[PDB]
């Protein structure tokens, strides 16, 4: 019953502004703290701060002091996290959490924030093929922003499939690879289905050995 | 399913009543020191729905500031803070 | 006010007892987080279980040392656990992985495609398939010249069927530099291998 729903993903440029919303339901919003936690990609959780819907009590981690601001809306039961002068190091997953002064007992689903100088770009899909286990795949290179969905043979092939986490290149664009291991005797068509929603890009790439 | 104690923070002025809510023998604690039990200035009142309980501090004093919780016997709730500002 | 969560990672089987420790320098909360999901509160007040947490989770604390214990591991318990004290501060975190036998990686290398080469870039991919433990090292060599700073890699989560990991490394060069060299190889070191394994191709 206790739910905290956050706003959708945010893709901003270095120097812009954004305000993540956090609406609580199933409880009296004015009776519990709202905490904010940041988790950089592949890193640990770090407490950013907390704010109470009454009396103006706020606490801040010294690292997120003057550039991060917490706001609240009691009559609508919604918490806000506004970040100004956006920097590339702010790319992380930001959680809002209901709780007390010392604990966070119910968490929102989280909001992924991506800050880069890159714009929306469709990916280029290249084959991964060699020159008794054989391996082939697709290289989904230079796209922005996340995410990309990859399936094989329209989803009919799932066993032996490995779709790796995307890496962020120095150019601000992402790159992803998805492979599948098959018996060498089966080399019998293998096609990866790449879908990049923000660029409206849909590609089916036949991988020839 | 331990009880729930709210508000997490309650600030009142000296003289007025500080009322918390415990939702779930039920004991009111402020180590823990028992204040009241269901069934002085610390009274426990059952709400019409039977599941919520008002835990009020009649005429709160400055030294009543601290952390409070409720427990069902011994499953405890989270700790709420009470502030009593001078007048 | 300095806490240390140990160990960094735990490997165990279904049914084992696992103890995660957070020790200070001079109450504690425990959280559980699965990959791509929001954390959940497990323990508060050092030893109180949160609503809905099964009784196989238990916490204890003696002064500066605090321990989280999972008596009998279930398949749903493999995740990352954080301790938190109070300004709130999380510990370093402890990843609980599935134990299995040592498995050497199957190494594959993929040359750049003609379509990518026509755009002006050459990407070389080295696949390390189904290995355990997760510790693995990939070294790119171009005409016996060790490459550094021009490659990126990523590792999948522990597999749900065989409990193995897979690694994919991508070496990226310009088309001009790619055409000026012949031998491209990735050398893989893993405790499941007797010696460093090298897979290569000739341009």
């Amino acid at each position: 019953e206790v739910q905290l729903v956050q706003s959708g993903a945010e893709v901003k440029k270095p120097g812009e502004s954004l305000k993540i919303s956090c609406k609580g339901s199933g409880y009296s919003f004015t009776n519990f703290y709202i905490h904010w936690v940041r988790q950089a990609p592949g890193q640990r959780l770090e407490w950013m701060g907390s704010i109470y819907p009454n009396y103006g009590d706020t606490a801040y981690n010294q690292k997120f002091k003057d550039r991060f601001v917490f706001s609240l809306d009691t009559s609508v039961s919604t918490a806000y996290l506004q970040i100004s002068s956006l920097k590339a190091e702010d790319t992380a997953v930001y959680y809002c959490a209901r709780g007390y002064s010392y604990a966070m007992d119910y968490w929102g689903q989280g909001t992924t924030v991506t800050v880069s100088s890159a714009s929306t770009k469709g990916p280029s899909v290249f084959p991964l093929a060699p020159c008794s286990t054989a391996a082939l795949g697709c290289l989904v290179k230079d796209y922005f922003p996340e995410p990309v969905t990859v399936s094989w043979n329209s989803g009919a092939l799932t066993s032996g499939v490995h779709t790796f986490p995307a890496v962020l290149q120095s150019s601000g664009l992402y790159s992803l690879s998805s492979v599948v291991t098959v018996p060498s005797s089966s080399l019998k068509t293998y096609t990866c289905n790449v879908d990049h929603k923000p660029s409206n890009t849909k590609v089916d790439k036949r991988v020839e050995s | 399913n331990p009880p729930t104690f709210s508000p997490a923070l309650l600030v009142v002025t000296e003289g007025d009543n500080a009322t918390f809510t415990c939702s779930f023998v039920l004991n009111w604690y402020r180590q823990t020191d028992k204040l009241a039990a269901f069934p002085s200035r610390f009274r426990v009142t059952q709400l019409p729905n039977g599941r919520d309980f008002h835990m009020s501090v009649v005429r709160a004093r400055r030294n009543d500031s601290g952390t409070y919780l409720c427990g069902a016997i011994i499953k405890e709730s989270l700790r709420a803070e009470l502030r009593v500002t001078e007048r | 006010i300095q806490m240390t969560q140990s160990p960094s990672s735990v490997s165990a089987s279904v049914g084992d007892r696992v103890t995660i420790t957070c020790s200070a320098s001079q109450d504690l909360n425990w959280y559980q987080q699965k990959p791509g999901k929001a954390p959940k509160l497990l323990i508060y007040h050092t030893s109180s279980l949160h609503s809905g947490v099964p009784s196989r989770f238990s916490g204890s604390g003696s002064g500066t040392d605090f321990t989280l214990t999972i008596s009998s591991l279930q398949p749903e318990d493999f995740a990352t656990y954080y301790c938190q004290y109070y300004l709130l501060t999380f510990g370093g975190g402890t990843k609980l992985e599935i134990k299995r036998t040592v498995a050497a990686p199957s190494v594959f290398i993929f040359p750049p495609s003609d379509e990518q080469l026509k755009s002006g870039t050459a990407s070389v991919v080295c696949l390390l398939n189904n290995f355990y433990p997760r510790e693995a090292k990939v070294q790119w060599k171009v005409d016996n010249a060790l490459q550094s700073g021009n490659s990126q890699e990523s590792v999948t989560e522990q597999d749900s069927k065989d409990s193995t990991y897979s690694l994919s490394s991508t070496l990226t060069l310009s088309k001009a530099d790619y055409e000026k060299h012949k031998v491209y190889a990735c050398e893989v070191t893993h405790q499941g291998l007797s010696s460093p394994v090298t897979k290569s191709f000739n341009r």
